[PDB]
Formats: C-alpha cells, structure tokens, sequence
C-alpha cells in the first residue's frame, strides 16, 4: 500500500529548475490547460524586454542604443511596465521586436549575469512573431520554458511500469525554504537541483550572495540536516547547456569567481560526451567536484550522493538520467524498509 | 498540597509558531507542523537532564508554550532565580539549533518572576500537578507583554538579579487585570 | 521512530470542543486568601470532572480558571454535540452554587464548535494528554467570544445537534475579531 | 512669566468630576461604517453637552468614547455633587435611546469622585481646557471600575451628596486594583 | 467633516511622569509638578515652528501624551510618514535637554501608525478638532504596548519606513481589542 | 505678604552639610525633643564602629589589630551588625570602647578616605562613655552631629529683627535631585553649599566619582540652569576645620586629586584669618577659586555669586556670615521685585 510508493522531494534554490522536471514527468508518463498558460508566456516575454531596456542605464559603464531612434520605443516600453492587466495590443510586439533587433540592446543582454533576468528571455525575444499570433498554440517545449515562481508545496502522481511516484515539489527562495521541513518525515529519496550555469550570477534575496555559492551552502545543510541521516541524494547538476555555452563564449571564466577552479585538472574516471569539448568537461566535472567534497566529509556509509549532469528543459534529457534513477529508488525504499 | 515562599516561574513561548501553523492535504492536516512542535519540546526537555538543570521543574506546555519553576525541590538564596535565566537562555540556544535545521526562524519571548506559590494537585480523574498564585500570572503576563528574543522581569526579580551580576533596562510600565500598573525590566546580553 | 521522535498522536474526526472560563474570576480572588482561593478552584474543577463521566466529555486540561474537555473521545459517539451542550448546562448550574457560598458574581462562559482534532502528547517529559487543530482553535475563540452564563456554539455544532435544542441570532462576529474576520454565524442555546 | 513659562491654571475645592465610558463600544464599532460611527458618536456627544449646561456641569473633554465633566466650575456651587448625578442620570438615559436606533447593546459606565482639582490649560499650542489631581486620577478609576449602566459614586461624594440619593455597597475595591490598594468605599445610586 | 486616505499618526507619552506627580504643601499640592508638564508640552510645541516640522498638527495633549498627525495638509507620496518618525526624534531631544536640568530622566513611549481616518470638529458648546478611526485606536496602543526610548510601528508602517532608509526589528505580536493579534516593529537608531 | 518673606533653597550634594545648616537656624532664631534623637545618636555610633572594622580586613594592604585580643570584640561587632532594633546593652560599648582604644583599628581609622565613614565618627566614639549613660542627655554640639539622610524637601520658617525666612531643605544625592525642581520658581536666594574637606574622597552613589568634582559638576548645573538665570548664588564652602586639619596632617596632598592645584599660587585681595598657616590659606582659596571659575565664564550680570568659607557645626562661625548675608539677601530680593 504505503510502502509500494516512492515519495520524491526535489529541494534546491530559487530558479534551479525543479519545477521544470516535475513537467517533464507530465511529459513523460501523465496522460484544453495549454490555453490558460499562454498568458503567463506573454507575461515572460514582458517581463524579458522591460528588464533589459531598464538594465541599460543602471549598469556601469551604461549601454547605448545602435540606433537614436529606438529611444522611443524604450520610452514605450517603460511607460507600460507596471502595468496592472495589460492587452498586449498589435504594438507592443512591434516596439518590443525592434528593440531586440536593436544591436546595442543585445550588448546589454549580454551582460545580465549582471542584473536578475529570467531564463526563457532569449528563447521567446527569439520568437515573438510566433507568440503574438491570436490562434497560437504553445509548443510542448514553449511550456518547459515557461517561468512560474512556485510558492508552497505541489504534489504529483505517476506510474511507470506500474511502480508508484508522489513527486513534491516546493519553493527554493529564502522565504519558502521553511516549508521543506513538511516532506522530511516519509520521503524515499531527495532529488536536489542545481543550477551549473549561474556561476557568475547573484540571488536575487539580496544581489550579493553567488548563486552556486548559495546551491553548495544550502546542499551541505540539506546533506548535514539531523532528519536526513538515512535519506540519499539524487544531485542534479543542472543547466548543461548553457553552462557550456558559457564556457565556450570564454567571456567571463570561472576561475574568476571560483579560484580554486585554478588548481583543478581533469578526473581518470571523467566520461566525456561524444564530441564534447575538453574545457566543458573540465568545467562541468569541476562543478559536480564541489558538491562531492561537501557529500564525502560526513555521513558514513548512512546515505550516498549520485550526481547527474542534467539538462530540464531537454525532454531527451530527463527520460534517460530519470531512468538512471528509477534503479536506485528501487534499491534506496529497500534500505530504509529494513533497517 | 501545600506552599511556598519564594519559587521562581518562567513561561516561554514562541509567537511565530501559530503562523507557521497550517492544516492541508499535503503536510497531513497540519500533522507535519506539530512534528515539528514534538522536536521543539522534546529538544527542550532534554535540558532537564543537565547537571545544571537538576533544580528546574517542567510543570506543562501550554500550547507551544513552556512553563517551568525552580525551588519546588527547597524548604546562595537566591541562586534558583539566576538558574531559572540560564535555563531561558539554555532554550533559545536550542531553538537556534532548530532553526539551523527547519529553514525557520522562531524567536523565543520570555518572562520571569519570583514569590509566594501554592503546588499541588488538581481534577478528580487523572490528578496533576499544578501550582496557584498571583506569583504565576505576573509571570505569564511577563510572557505575553514581552519582546521576542528579550527575558522579561518584574521589578523585584530585577533587584536580585543584580545581586547576582546581571544588568537589566526598563521595559516601562504595565497594567496588569487585578494588580494595576507596574514597573518591568529586560534582562540585558 | 528513527529520526524524528516517535510521535503520539493522531487524528479524529467527528468531535465536539468545549471551553469555559470563569467570569468575573479576578473579583473572586480580590475577596479571599491565596489559599481558600485554590479550594474553591480545585473544588470546583473536582466536581466538574465528576459531570465529564456523566455526560461523556474526555477532560483535557485546567489552565487556570480556563476549563476544557471534548466528546468523541477516546471512541466516536453520535451524541457528540449533545453531550457538550449538555456538559455546558450543568457547568452553568454548579457555578451558580459556588456562587452562592462565596457570595461573589462569578459565572461561568462557554464555546464549542465541532470538526477534527489531533489528540495526544508533545515531547518526553510530563505527559499531558492534549488536542490541537483551527477547530480547536475556532472553539476557544468561541468561549473568548462568548457570552456570561450562556452556551455559545457554531454552525458545524447545529449541524450536529440535529435542532434538538432552541438557539437564536449568537452575534459573536462583533465580540471576536477572529469570529468576525472568518465570518462565523454563531447561536446561542436557550 | 520670566524664567518660567506663564501657568495658567488655577486651584479649586468642593468640585466633583463625572467621568464616563460606552460598554461595548468596540461591538458597535464592528457593525457599522466607519462614518456612520463617528455620527452616532458626534451626535450622542453632542446631546450629552446639552444635558451639561442644563445640569451645570461644566463639559472638558472627549477622548474616544469617553466623556468628562466636573461641576462646580467655573464658579463654586453648593449642589455640585447633585449635579454630577444628575447628569449621570441623563446620560444613562440618552445612550440606551441610541441603543434603540443602532438596534446594539451599549450602554453608560459613570464614576464621580468630589475633592480638589487644578484647572486650565498646558504648553503654547492647541489649547484645550483641563483638569488635573489626584481626585481626577480616582474618579476615573471609579468609571473605570464601574458598573454597566449605574452611577459609581465614592466615600467623599456621598457627604456632599446629603443622602438625597440612595445607594447600596458599591465594592469598586474588586473591579479595581488602585480602588482595592487605596481602601476606597465606593456604593451605586439605585 | 471630511475623511482622508492616508494619515500618519502619532502619540508620544511619558510614563515615568505619574510617578513624579505628588501632591504636598511643599510643591502647592500639585502644582510645581503641573509647572514641569508645561515647560516639557511648551518645548515640544516650539518644535512645530520649525520649517521641516511644517506639516505636523498637533491634536491635542492628553494627560501627559502629546498626540500629533501629519498629512492633514494634504488633499515621494509617503515623505510625511518619515516626518512623523524625524518628529518623534525631535521630542526625544527636547525630553533629554528637560533632564539635564530637571535633574531627572523621563524616558519617551512611541508608537507610530498610518491609514485612513476621519477628521473635524466634535461638541456642541467649545467645537473641537478631533480625528477618529481604526488608525488612530491602533497608534494609541502601539503606545500604550510599547517600550521607553522606542518607536513601536505596525508592519506597514514599518514596509514603508524601509524604502524610505530606515531599518526595524520584530517586537512581536500584540493583541488588539477588536481587531485580534497583530505582528509589530521597533525603528532602530 | 508674600514678597515680605525670602525663600531660601539650600542645594549641594549628599552630606555636604545642608541639614547642619537649618539646625543652626533654630538654636539661632527659633524659639522634650532631644529625647529622640539619642536613639539616633546610638545609631551613628554603631555604624562608625562597624564601618571601620568592616574596612580593616578589606583594604590593601589589609590592617591588623595591635592587640590580637581584640579579634573576639571584633566578632561581636561583625556579629550585630545587621540586627534590626538594636538593645544597645552594656557589652556593646565596652566592645565598642575597647577597639576604638586599639592602636591598629585608629589605623584604619586614618584610611577612611578609602571607604565610606560618617562625619561625626571621632566626635562620637571619642565619648561612649557619656553616650551610654541611661540618663544621658543630647548636648547641643551632639544634635549638630547627629547624621541622619534627607530624603524629600522640608520647609523651615524663621524671623530675624521681624525679617522673615523660608528654608527649603532638600536631599543631596542622586537619587533626590529630582525633587529640587519644586522649589526652583519663587525662590529668593541660593545657598549651595560644598564639603570643601573631602577632596580624598570619592561619592557613595558609585564609589568613583571624586566628591569635589561631583560638587563642581553640579554647581555647574545650577549655575548654567535654564530655570536659574536671575537667581544668585550664595556659596557655602563648608567644613572649613577638617579640611585645615587635613591640610596640615600632611597626609593626602591635594596636588593629587587636583593637578591644577599644583600651578597656584595665593591671592592678592585674600584675607587669612588670624594665626591661620599660609597653607590653609592657600588650599580653601584654591578651592573657591575652583568654584568661581564656574560662575565668572557665565550669567552676563544677571546673577552673582557670593563666597563664604563656613563650618556647620560651628554655631558661632555660621552666626556671623548668616548675618553676612542678611544683607544682601535684601538687595536680591530688591532686584527680582522691580525686574
Ligand atoms: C499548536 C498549534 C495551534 C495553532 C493550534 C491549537 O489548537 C492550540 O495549541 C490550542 C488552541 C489548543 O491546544 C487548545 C489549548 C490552547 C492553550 C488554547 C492552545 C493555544 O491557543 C495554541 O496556541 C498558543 O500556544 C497561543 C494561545 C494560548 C493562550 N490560551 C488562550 C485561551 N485561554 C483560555 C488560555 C490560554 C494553539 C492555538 O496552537
Ligand atoms: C498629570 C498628572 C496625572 C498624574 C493626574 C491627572 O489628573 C491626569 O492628567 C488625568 C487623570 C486627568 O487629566 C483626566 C484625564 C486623564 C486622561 C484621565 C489624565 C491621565 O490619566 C493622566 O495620566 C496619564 O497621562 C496616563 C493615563 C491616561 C489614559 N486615560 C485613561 C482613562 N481613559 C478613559 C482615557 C485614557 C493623569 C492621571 O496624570
Ligand atoms: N536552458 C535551460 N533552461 C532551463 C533549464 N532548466 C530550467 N530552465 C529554465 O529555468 C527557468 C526556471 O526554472 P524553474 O523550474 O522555474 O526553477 P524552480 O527551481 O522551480 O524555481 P522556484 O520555484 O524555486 S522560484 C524555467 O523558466 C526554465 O526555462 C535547463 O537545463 N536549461
Ligand atoms: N566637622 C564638621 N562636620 C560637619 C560640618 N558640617 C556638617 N558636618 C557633619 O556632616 C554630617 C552630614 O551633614 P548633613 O548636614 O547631614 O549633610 P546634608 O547635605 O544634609 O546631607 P543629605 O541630607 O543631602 S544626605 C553631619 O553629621 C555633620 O556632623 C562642618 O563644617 N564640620
Ligand atoms: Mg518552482
Ligand atoms: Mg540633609
């Protein structure tokens, strides 16, 4: 009955991606709503160019404009931007694509590691002709994208091959990591996610404090909580692909905001993807590195971390490492069930 | 039963707890919360057990409220009256360490008194141990008119607590239903 | 059991939450010693426990001069309503007599609501068997926004109670902010 | 005048100070609109300071929905107890009218004390005349310790008053501390 | 008279004057006590003439509680609660100069609220300016609650004091009549 | 009728001799009692006693008995000390009596300055025998050193050649300054007055705080009082004998206490008395002058101050400079009337 389940809580911080993976079990193994969310896409896409004209000025040094004349359109958009229930009449796509086009507005975009700006932004900016159609219809990967800040604790139930999950999912800011505590009793196996890419990014609680920096200080209390002794950690290193991107784009480096990135060398053990650039291998297994140091000074034999490198928004993805998964879950409700 | 000249009550409780209250599906119709509730006050009967602690007398939670007095085990005088404020500064440091754990964030509101009481038993059915006076309201409206993370003692308490080597502030003045106005201090850090 | 301390508890549903408290209590203790003052309590509460076997209330706590008990418990019973309400009425009666003997004003307010509860006993040392949940709550608030010498109850309790007893308009949304900010239609029993 | 700011304020003897406030004011508040409130409230206030030059009670001011006046100002007047009670009598009256017209329960609390006072006004600004004494402090604990809808009257205002009223034992000394710790006889106009 | 929609009130007493207040043949029963309470109201209404106070209205003394609001004068946009707050500092100055030469300590009770309110003139014989509301009765026992050499604010009051610069602290809860508990601040200095 | 009276305000700190002063008044002015205050008379006796004991072990280097003997008498003394209604039984005073006769308890006796002693130790002790008596009678000499702490105001009235007086006094200590207030508007005249002997000794209310220098400080206050602009100081620099025979004991130097007193050199217009040493005359100037350095950097001509140096105890000194003062107590008194 009870024990015949699998009850999976995903903790990491704000933005990590945790409520993407619980949409990719709809996907996956859930069998008219894609009306309501379309919305709340156009909401991303508001919220996407408002914070990067804003963006503009505030940094240091300020960015321009290519062009004088999209001054006005800058002038549009700040003047509708807290806008209670806005239309999103013909004009706005107008106003909004051109300052996109604008090659100056690019240069900003470019530097928003130094401001707070939503993931989906360069996703949907790209495809603004598509989403101000009347009869439009979100793609599935449109809805992966889509960035909603889940505050409380949301359930989900699935099957596969007849085995039984309840999935929890819950809030990672500041605030809302008080209602963790709800889910500790009962759970068969932690899934944490971390967002690998943020390495040179700040929360958004205070602009200050490293992104990865919080993710690792937040593993070790969850590793090193006194009602988690029996409980394993799934890690997901999350954010793959635009870790590398980053990586490649070789503009802000890691070593720069993680010094200790200078002494690593690559592992023996490391299993490079086919075609995969030595330095994001380098980088990648750095970054699981850091969360291993944490999980291998303490715990003794009680509980057992497995990292995966993961990418949410890539459906692929997730059906291959989840699968990984569903072996040790197995393996992990056996362990508690005896002792 | 009988009475006592000088026991000194404390009341604890944690203001922030009825917030964080809840009843849903998910957290078992707010089941989940008083496991929480369970840590708390099992994390604070364990102090019971200290060597230091051996004069303090657990008399009941009120809610998540905890209620203890020392000098129940009496009859250098007043030294039960300074156990009783290094047992209020005991819970707040595990309440700390709760906090550390639950992503939370409880602050503790104290308050202190010492005087006359009458303990003994009450009730017909299961009789249980309970102690009278106006010594233990005062003290319970120490608790209630309180600050967060501040120990509250009426003036008298104050003057002991001197002798022993602590420093306090005046709170001000507060009126209590039977007893008028009257004069309060914080224990000071 | 492991990591967390076994907890004892566990929910009911179907229950009847009673509170009263003594009105015009500190009167009471102006007139008479700190002593006499604990017998004329501890009294009281003795005779009151004798009336929770009677009419088939589980007493829970005194605090105070705050008395509480709920029927339902330990085992579910139909009559749940009926024996609060009833419990209600002869704490009424019996502190009328108190009354007499001291000479003092005192009287006795009552509250109840009814819906699920949690019952049990929180942390290791001195064990005191408790309930806790909104209802509870609710009930309390009901005995605080409640009315000298009257029974005051809720809507979930007049559905329990199947109008075998006479109420009318409780108007205790204007005598608890909680009452009113959660709009509540309270009754009172005649 | 020089190094002092110039007082003005002045002693009196043989007044007696009224001192009032409305019993379930605050339920009354919860059911009406905020402006409604201060309308029944204005016009209410506005009645009482009638019955004070009818009665000769000299009205000082209203602080909520609490009133004061003191007869045997501005000049000295013999029947200044008789005044206060009078008054007292009105304003019981008046307040259960607009109990009436609102259709809730409030009602007048009055407590009068006799004695000294000092009267006048405090600081530059916003002048509003006042009184001050301890005998003003006592009266107010005798509205304060008071009974609903009675005249509480203490000791000193039952020896101005001829024993043209009749009264009963008052103990104010159980409704409040500073009239129990003072030893205060207090009685109630029947 | 009309109402408003966004007044900031305020009432700053001094409970240790009650105390000082004697009546003796020596003090003219009273009344040198009654000389201090007006040199100390008189210093505090010579605050209301400087320009940065120009928006403050005083209401009116009550014992020894001075009760003021600013936006009255009305029809960035908060700019008058900070106002309150700089008064409230004002008097605090003007008690401690009364000290030095009263040889005594009065320490000052604050407490700070804003919201809607209904202003005008109230009586039939001597027609007086009086303001009424749920947001006046709530600063009276922000007052009333609140602790010596402190400004006690409500939570919005105290969300709004933040994006003006200041900080403030977590009292606690307070229960008031009529309106249930409530979460309030202390401005920190 | 009112303005034919002057109100006098004696101000000064705890123990500087306010009390002293009004008693000289009534032997001097003012028209079964002296029964009473024997009981305090034997209460003084008895504190000066235990206070000294007490102080032996408790200075460094601690002091010990010249007669180990004694040790049981000082059991006895130690053992009393606290008793609530004291008998005052024959033992105690030849206890008493014995200790003041041993030469290492004097010892401690001369270390007083570091520990709190009453005045009028010496005088007392110096005769227990007649104190004892049961039929002894108070002379006028003992009422005046008889110590007893005021604590509230008390008012005297007095006539002088049908001149009438009112003199308010009032408690010198901390805790009591408070209540002085009450007599600041109406007030004639001031008369503070000083201990100018205990420039060695530090204050009871903290046991640091150095008692001419409390005694400047709060002249200080008073003279710069926002309430006190027209009001005139007649300052009392009082117990003029102890500090002469502190002068010329040698013992404690004033230089030490006071730096200052090092650069002085004596007045031009000063006045010594009679066979008084050069030193004196020096050291009780130095201290006016202290005084008066206070009073000349303030007041624009709109009050003065009058100097006189006093001893209370001395009913023939205070006398004479009362009479100095009748005065121009009239010419003040003048000033206020037509401005
Ligand atoms: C634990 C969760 C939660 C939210 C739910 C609950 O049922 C309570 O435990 C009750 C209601 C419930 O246990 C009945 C007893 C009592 C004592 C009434 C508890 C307190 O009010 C709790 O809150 C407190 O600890 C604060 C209030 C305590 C003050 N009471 C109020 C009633 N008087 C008569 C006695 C003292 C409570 C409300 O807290
Ligand atoms: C100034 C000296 C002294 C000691 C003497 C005095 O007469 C008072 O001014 C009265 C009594 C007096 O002026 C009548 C009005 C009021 C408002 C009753 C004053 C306050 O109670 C004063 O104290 C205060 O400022 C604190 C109490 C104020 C609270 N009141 C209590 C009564 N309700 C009805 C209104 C608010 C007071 C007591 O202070
Ligand atoms: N490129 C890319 N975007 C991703 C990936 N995983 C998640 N995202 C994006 O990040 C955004 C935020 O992820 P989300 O799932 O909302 O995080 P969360 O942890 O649930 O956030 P919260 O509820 O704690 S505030 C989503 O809008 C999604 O587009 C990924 O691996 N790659
Ligand atoms: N030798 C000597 N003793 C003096 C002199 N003046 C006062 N005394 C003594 O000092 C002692 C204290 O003086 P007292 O008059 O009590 O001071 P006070 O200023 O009234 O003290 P308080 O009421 O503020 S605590 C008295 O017991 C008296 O003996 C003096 O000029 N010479
Ligand atoms: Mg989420
Ligand atoms: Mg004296």
């Amino acid at each position: 009955v009870y024990r015949a389940t699998h009850r999976l809580l995903l903790l990491g911080a704000g933005e990590s991606g945790k409520s993407t993976i619980v949409k990719q079990m709809r996907i996956l193994h859930v069998n008219g709503e894609k009306a309501t969310k379309v919305q709340d896409i156009k909401n991303n896409l508001k919220e996407a160019i408002e914070t990067i004209v804003a963006a503009m000025s505030n940094l240091v040094p300020p960015v321009e404009l290519a062009n004088p004349e999209n001054q006005f359109r800058v002038d549009y958009i700040l003047s509708v931007m807290n806008v209670p229930d806005f239309d999103f009449p013909p004009e706005f796509y107008e106003h909004a694509k051109a300052l996109w086009e604008d090659e100056g507005v690019r240069a900003c975009y470019e530097r928003s590691n130094e401001y707070q700006l939503i993931d989906c932004a360069q996703y949907f900016l790209d495809k603004i002709d598509v989403i101000k159609q009347d009869d439009y219809v979100p793609s599935d990967q449109d809805l992966l994208r889509c960035r909603v800040l889940t505050s409380g604790i949301f359930e989900t139930k699935f099957q596969v091959d007849k085995v039984n999950f309840h999935m929890f999912d819950v809030g990672g800011q500041r605030d809302e990591r008080r209602k963790w505590i709800q889910c500790f009793n009962d759970v068969t196996a932690i899934i944490f996610v971390v967002a690998s890419s943020s390495y040179n990014m700040v929360i958004r609680e205070d602009n200050q404090t490293n992104r990865l920096q919080e993710a690792l200080n937040l593993f070790k209390s969850i590793w090193n909580n006194r009602w988690l002794r029996t409980i394993s950690v799934i890690l997901f290193l999350n954010k793959q692909d635009l870790l590398a991107e980053k990586v490649l784009a070789g503009k802000s480096k890691i070593e720069d905001y993680f010094p200790e990135f200078a002494r690593y060398t690559t592992p023996e053990d490391a299993t490079p993807e086919p075609g995969e650039d030595p330095r994001v291998t380098r980088a990648k297994y750095f970054i699981r590195d850091e969360f291993l140091r944490i999980s291998t000074a303490s715990g003794d034999g009680r509980h057992y971390c497995y990292p995966h490198f993961t990418c949410a928004v890539d459906t692929e993805n997730i059906r291959r490492v989840f699968n990984d998964c569903r072996d040790i879950i197995q393996r992990m409700h056996l362990r508690q069930y005896e002792l | 039963h009988q009475s006592y000249d000088c026991v000194c009550v404390m009341f604890a409780s944690i203001p922030d707890f009825k917030e964080f209250y809840t009843e849903s599906d998910v957290n078992k119709e707010g089941l989940e919360c008083l496991r929480l509730l369970n840590e708390i006050i099992a994390d604070f009967d364990d102090l019971l057990s200290k060597p230091k602690f051996s004069g303090v007398e657990k008399i009941k939670t009120i809610g998540s409220t905890y209620m203890a007095a020392t000098g129940l085990s009496a009859i250098r005088q007043y030294m039960h009256i300074g156990t009783m404020v290094e047992f209020a500064y005991a819970l707040v440091g595990k309440l700390d360490a709760i906090n550390k754990h639950s992503f939370n964030d409880f602050k503790l509101r104290v308050g202190i008194n010492h005087g006359p009481v009458i303990a003994g038993v009450i009730g017909a059915q299961k009789p249980q141990y309970d102690i009278w006076g106006n010594t233990v309201n005062v003290a319970s409206r120490m608790d209630s008119t309180g600050v967060l993370d501040k120990i509250q003692v009426t003036e008298e308490t104050s003057l002991i607590l001197q002798t022993l080597g602590y420093t306090c502030t005046c709170r001000g003045i507060i009126n209590v239903k039977g007893k008028g106005d009257l004069k309060t201090y914080f224990v000071n850090t | 059991d492991m990591m967390f301390h076994k907890i004892y508890i566990q929910k009911h549903d179907n229950v009847s939450i009673l509170f009263a408290d003594i009105e015009g209590f500190t009167s009471l203790a102006s007139q008479c010693t700190a002593q006499e003052l604990v017998m004329t309590l501890n009294e009281l509460f003795a005779r009151f426990d004798k009336l929770a076997a009677e009419n088939h209330c589980l007493r829970i706590k005194i605090l105070g001069d705050c008395y509480y008990c709920v029927s339902g418990l330990p085992e579910a019973r139909a009559d749940h309503a009926h024996c609060c309400v009833e419990m209600g009425m002869d704490m009424i009666e019996a502190i009328s007599l108190v009354r007499e003997m001291t000479g003092v004003n005192v009287n006795m307010r009552v509250g109840i609501h009814s819906g699920r509860v949690h019952c049990g006993v929180l942390g290791l040392r001195k064990w005191q068997f408790d309930v806790w949940s909104n209802d509870v709550t609710l009930a309390n608030h009901m005995e605080a926004g409640g009315k000298a010498g009257r029974i005051h109850i809720t809507k979930a309790t007049l559905s329990y109670l199947n109008g075998d007893y006479e109420v009318e308009p409780g108007c205790g949304g204007e005598r608890n902010a909680y009452l009113k900010e959660h709009s509540i239609e309270t009754f009172l029993i005649l």
